[PDB]
């Protein structure tokens, strides 16, 4: 899709910040473009928190009629959990924050490096996979 | 300022602002799942309910309003004093500002979001302790001019309880069991570190006290104002300092101060749902700080928050609040969670 | 559980007094409201004459005589603390005397808390109506209506102090002293019956003394109203405003008054310290107008809750704190008051003890009556009463068998300079000893342990206590292996600043060889509110710490165990291994000291919030108490929660505020005998009854209520139904001993009506008058 290619060229994750929702401590922060089709040094403290507040600030060069996202968690190729978000209208060449949630989980030792977060930014704009190193 | 945090401007200025129940009349009342804190009648509880079941529950309640909060032995019925609903992010967030109105004991726990069957505990108000042995002649002497310290209360004893020579007990005993003397004593010990009604004040200062969950449900179990006030005075005399629950001395009692009309502590809502019974205080030690000062969703307008965890076991137990402007009175303070503090 | 409450001594404290023409237009009588009793005394030159002592099912919260137009003699408005209002006429037919109830009703409001300034009730001088300030923010009004239909009128001033109906007005006019946050003001309302509402009074609000706390309406030709406070006394009548501030009155607050002269020129006042003044009104003729107010100290009398000038210079000083006395106002001073007669007044009974003084097997009771200068020891036998004035407030008494003497915990009010106001029993002791271990005019309470001989009652000793060492409780008892028995006192140092006492002392005295010398003293960190001899080991109540104490061989008290109840144990009674602990909130907690463990263990608990005054252990099962509003009750000790919970088995409205319970009987069917004392000077008695006897006597109560027409037509079940600010439930497990005992007095045909179709078990058979009279005689013999 031409629109998908234009969005991928124009879109860029400025900075992401994953933090405990019960406290707000910045468990992990980064500036890599997670939307591009990597590895994330997220600590194991995510396993020890009830939920995570997730703040993906993204700059988009093209407007999205309904900007939304799908998230999946895979443990050694086996789907562990799935998430879905929705921000909505986005103007071209605009930078916008994305405040949302990430809610039995396996021990960090088992999931250390064996966790894949598949993030699909949507029409489908891009897909990517991030290897989590607890 | 002193009146900034009470309205919860962080929950949004616009809100649908708007329920006495029969005494001892059992009611089937909704119970929300997100409330783990022990509420008191009169303590304000704000709320952020974004779960679909919770949102439907709030819509059903306000389509009528009163809901309930558990601790699950006893609990409190609170009426909703402010409503807001937002459809942002595709989630029908519902932001509420209720206040505890009445009390109850738990009889049953139904499930649908609970609809627990609960019996309302009546406000067991007692009359004046001297209303019994009051002499018909001396009844005219039991009203006093407006209070203009020690001499005034000596006159209060020597006049109000002059009929305590009829009974088999001293004046100061009835002063211990007097409502107004307990009012004065708790006020003195609070200003060392409010409504005129003994019941409302008793619930207010029950909210004020930084006490255990067990002690707070104990106070809820109390029916009469005088028993409660006596228990709170005993607790305040007993309480000395606050330590982290995981450590088992972040903060001392005397350092406590009140930045809100609700008291030194109040229930405040995390920006994404959770509730903390945060206690304001002017001094807190052994707290490592994480995060730059941010005004995003600050509970106290004109202040910037910053996470505070005890450096011993790194457990979050509060936040540091720094004024955005130097003119703010005070310049900075701390807010500590009751859930993580062990008196 | 089944109990039987009877009145061994009728109440003697004079709640109220009013003089008027009740027997006849030519007979001046002094009606005396001795709480639940109403004595119609016809006044004579020789003195008072008993004419009729009616038993009211109710405390007379208000009394007043009034003659409506066309009424030969005054009618009597009686309102009860239970808000039973009744207007009564006194009908005499030969030797048969009866008080007809002209019109009765209940004036209780469904809502509204009672006014803190008491149950005020005032009759219009023209007798068009009755006004009543029962509840703050309302004014009940009864026009003159056989049912006493009362309608409320809203008054905006929720702190009315004293309200009286003015005289010489075109329409009725209340004048009331109320309190706003500004201070005291004096507003008048012209109460229109046709409109049934308040109208603007003859004169508007006039600011008065901040402690202006009594209103007295004046008769014509003066009109207006005198108003009395701490220091100043005012008089208001339209524009006329006469004020004085005598130095005499600043000493004591005036609390009672009584008109002397019908024209209103001469008034009588009394205060808390027993002083009695004569408020003279100067008479000026212009029409008539007041000239000036004068107050003359007539003299010291009993501490009066009411005054009534009868005739010929004779005054009745009706006192709840002391002997109500007929004093004569001499024209020439001696003091102008001279006591003609001294009526016995046992109230307030602060503590007592049943002791066999004569050792004849019948217990002679010894009560601590009176307060301040009217304090006394009253010795009661079968009902002969002997008064022993102490001239200071006695609080607690205990008896020693070996020393043949009582230990009385007396307390006298001294003024810092300290100086005693009067020569008290402590200062008149043969051998006094001061214990060893503010501004001028402030009234401190100096506390002594008097030792009084049982025979002569001369104070054999007086052990004054330390500065501010309030003596709370006292027990005489042997302890441990010590053969000597000790006067053991619990004390608390009560400083003005500290509300809760942080310090105290359990002091062990021994009155041996005519001298009370301290044997030991334990400085406990708290207040020792109560104290008992638990099985040879001393049990004390140090705030919320019920602590046992072994009397060591070194003659020193060693703490054994503690039990922290979260309530300070003000009431501490014991029977065997069973320990009744209680607080003033009706926090009845039953412990059981286990000797095998040597530790206290709670076995039952009932923290029902209600004001409490005294308790007792009727037996191992039952525990008598005394609830908020003049109440008696008995609690009783399948499931741990059910087992560890005292069921409020039996209930009763005594009508008297019980102060004290004591095991014993006044005499040489009903098991047990627990006398009790009252602020109103009653010695009542509780005896546990059998189930069959209780059923028979409750059926008796129902039938007699059907037959006996009490004055005011007050239903008995309402009278004895429980009463609180929030609750009102019928009595259970108690039987009105007065009602059952009234069977012997009612007529024989009425007796036949009562005992008709009643099953009586001696096999159950139809009852008869003689058998059941014998039953009630057996009941009367218990006291
Ligand atoms: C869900 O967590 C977050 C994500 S971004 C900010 C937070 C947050 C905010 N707060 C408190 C801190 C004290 C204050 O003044 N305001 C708050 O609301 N706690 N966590
Ligand atoms: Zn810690």
């Amino acid at each position: 899709d031409e629109r998908a290619r234009e969005i991928l060229r124009g879109f860029k994750l400025n900075w992401m910040n994953l933090r405990d929702a019960e406290t707000g401590k910045i468990l992990w922060q980064g500036t890599e473009d997670l939307s591009v089709p990597h590895e994330a040094r997220v600590p194991k403290k995510i396993l020890k928190c009830k939920a995570v507040s997730r703040e993906l600030n993204f700059s988009s060069t093209e407007q999205m009629e309904k900007f939304r996202l799908e998230q999946k968690v895979y443990f050694k190729g086996q789907c562990l959990e799935e998430w879905f978000f929705e921000f909505g209208f986005v103007i071209p060449n605009s930078t916008n924050t994305w405040q949302s949630l990430i809610e039995q989980m396996m021990p960090a030792s088992v999931l250390t490096g064996n966790v894949i977060i598949e993030t699909k930014f949507f029409l489908l704009v891009s897909t990517s996979r991030v290897r989590l190193f607890y | 300022d002193t009146s900034l945090p009470t309205s919860h401007t962080y929950l949004g200025a616009d809100m649908e602002e708007f329920t006495l129940h029969d005494d001892d009349s059992c009611q089937v009342i909704p119970v929300l799942p997100q409330v783990m804190m022990i509420l008191i009648p009169g303590q304000t509880l704000p709320l952020q309910l974004f779960h679909p079941q919770e949102v439907s529950m709030v819509r059903n309640l306000i389509q009528k309003r009163t809901f309930a909060v558990l601790a699950a032995q006893f609990g409190t019925t609170a009426e909703i004093y402010a409503y807001r609903e937002e459809q942002d992010f595709g989630i029908e967030i519902v932001k509420v500002k209720a206040i505890g109105r009445q009390r109850f004991k738990v009889l049953e726990l139904r499930t649908q979001i609970q609809q627990a069957k609960v019996q309302i505990l009546p406000e067991c108000v007692l009359p004046s302790t001297m209303s019994a042995v009051q002499l018909e002649s001396l009844n005219k002497c039991q009203i006093f001019p407006s209070k203009p310290s020690y001499k005034w209360w000596q006159k209060y004893q020597k006049r109000k309880f002059h009929c305590a020579n009829l009974t088999s007990w001293p004046r100061w005993l009835y002063s211990l069991y007097d409502a107004e003397t307990l009012m004065d004593r708790i006020k003195k010990q609070l200003r060392e570190w409010l409504p005129s009604n003994p019941i409302d004040f008793s619930y207010r200062v029950a909210a004020c006290l930084p006490i255990d969950d067990v002690l707070r449900i104990q106070l809820l179990k109390i029916g009469s104002a005088i028993q409660r006030l006596r228990c709170e005075l005993d607790i305040m005399n007993k309480c000395t300092s606050l330590c982290c629950k995981q450590c088992q001395e972040i903060t001392t009692k005397n350092e406590i101060f009140s930045l809100s009309l609700c008291g030194p502590m109040a229930a405040y809502v995390n920006p994404h749902g959770y509730v903390h019974e945060t206690l304001t205080v002017y001094k807190a030690c052994n707290l490592n700080l994480i995060g730059r000062p941010s005004t995003e969703h600050s509970w106290f307008p004109g202040y910037a928050w910053t996470v505070a965890q005890c450096k011993i076991c790194a457990s979050h137990i509060g936040w540091k609040f720094t004024a955005t402007k130097k003119d703010m009175s005070p310049q900075k303070f701390w807010g500590l969670t009751r859930s993580a503090l062990l008196p | 559980s089944y109990n039987y409450v009877v009145t061994a001594q009728k109440p003697t404290a004079v709640n109220g007094c009013v003089t008027g023409h009740f027997t006849s237009a030519e007979d001046l009588n002094l009606l005396i409201a001795k709480n639940t009793r109403l004595e119609i005394y016809v006044v004579t030159a020789e003195g008072l004459r008993p004419v009729k002592e009616v038993g009211m099912y109710g405390k007379i919260a208000v009394m007043e005589l009034f003659r409506p137009k066309g009424e030969s003699k005054d009618l009597l408005f009686i309102l009860t603390a239970k808000y039973n209002a009744c207007i009564l006429e006194y009908k005499q037919s030969g030797e048969s005397i009866d008080i007809i109830t002209r019109a009765h009703g209940n004036v209780q409001d469904r809502i509204g808390r009672p006014s803190e300034t008491g149950i005020i009730g005032i009759i219009d001088p023209e007798c068009r109506m009755i006004g009543l300030r029962l509840y703050d923010g309302l004014f009940k009004v009864i026009p003159l209506n056989k049912e006493l239909k009362a309608f409320n009128i809203r008054l905006e001033e929720l702190h009315v102090i004293d309200v009286k109906f003015l005289y010489g007005c075109q329409a009725p006019t209340i004048c009331f002293v109320y309190q706003d946050p500004q201070g005291r003001h004096v507003k008048t309302y012209e109460v229109s019956l046709r409109e049934k509402e308040f109208n603007k009074g003859p004169w508007k609000q006039e600011n008065v003394e901040a402690e202006a706390s009594m209103v007295i309406a004046v008769p014509e030709p003066f009109g207006g109203a005198i108003i009395i406070g701490q220091e100043s006394i005012t008089y208001h009548n339209g524009d006329k405003y006469l004020a004085i501030a005598p130095p005499i009155i600043k000493q004591s607050t005036i609390v009672c008054h009584n008109r002397v002269d019908p024209n209103g020129s001469r008034y009588l006042l009394g205060d808390m310290e027993g002083r009695l003044f004569m408020l003279l009104l100067e008479k000026e003729e212009q029409t008539v107008t007041l000239k000036d107010l004068r107050v003359e100290l007539l003299g010291e009398t009993s501490i009066a809750e009411c005054l009534t000038y009868l005739d010929n210079g004779v005054v009745f000083v009706g006192s709840r704190l002391g002997d109500s006395q007929l004093v004569k106002l001499n024209v020439d001073s001696n003091s102008y008051v001279v006591a003609m007669e001294t009526f016995t007044n046992l109230g307030p009974i602060v503590d007592m003890c049943v002791v066999d003084l004569e050792r004849q097997g019948q217990g002679q009771l010894v009560t601590c009556s009176g307060a301040f200068k009217e304090g006394s020891l009253r010795i009661i036998r079968n009902l002969h009463i002997r008064t022993v004035p102490l001239y200071e407030s006695p609080r607690k008494i205990c008896y020693q068998e070996v020393s043949q003497c009582f230990g009385v915990l007396s307390s006298r009010i001294e003024v810092q300079d300290t100086t005693a106001l009067r020569p008290s029993a402590s200062t008149q002791a043969l051998s006094s000893s001061v214990s060893s271990s503010t501004s001028f005019g402030e009234e401190v309470e100096v506390h002594n342990l008097l030792i009084i001989d049982q025979h002569t009652f001369e104070v054999l000793h007086a052990h004054q206590f330390l500065q501010n060492e309030y003596a709370l409780s006292l027990v005489s008892c042997k302890l441990g292996k010590d053969p000597n028995t000790y006067f053991i006192v619990g004390t608390a140092m009560v400083y003005p600043e500290e509300a809760e006492p942080k310090q105290g002392r359990i002091v062990v005295f021994q009155y041996s060889d005519g001298k009370l010398q301290t044997v030991a003293e334990k400085e406990v960190k708290g207040a020792v509110y109560s104290m008992v001899e638990f099985n040879g080991k001393l049990l004390a109540s140090i705030n919320s710490t019920v602590r046992l104490y072994e009397w060591t061989t070194e003659k020193e008290l060693r703490t054994e165990c503690n039990h922290y109840n979260n309530i300070m144990a003000l009431y501490l009674k014991t029977k065997g291994d069973f320990i009744l602990v209680g607080d003033l909130m009706r926090s009845v907690l039953l412990l059981a000291y286990k000797p095998m463990e040597g530790n206290f263990e709670e076995i039952a608990r009932d923290f029902n919030p209600n004001w409490m005054s005294a308790v007792e252990i009727l037996d191992d099962d039952n525990f008598l108490g005394a609830e908020n509003a003049f109440n008696l009750f008995v609690c009783q000790k399948t499931t741990d929660e059910e087992r560890q919970h005292l069921q409020e088995v039996g209930l009763f409205h005594l009508g008297e505020f019980v102060n004290v319970f004591c095991h014993g009987s006044l005499v040489m069917p009903t098991q047990g005998s627990v006398l009790f004392g009252t602020v109103n000077g009653m010695i009542g008695l509780v005896t546990s009854l059998s189930e069959s006897w209780y059923n028979l006597l409750l059926d008796m109560q129902n039938r007699l209520n059907k037959v006996i027409k009490s004055v005011g037509k007050i239903e008995h079940s309402f009278w004895r139904s429980f009463h609180t600010e929030r609750k009102t439930e019928p009595a259970t497990g108690f039987i009105d001993g007065d009602l059952i005992e009234s069977f012997l007095d009612i007529s024989r045909p009425k007796m036949q009506e009562v005992v008709a179709n009643l099953q009586y078990d001696d096999m159950k058979r139809e009852a008869t008058a003689d058998d059941l009279i014998k039953v009630v005689e057996e009941l009367t013999r218990i006291h």
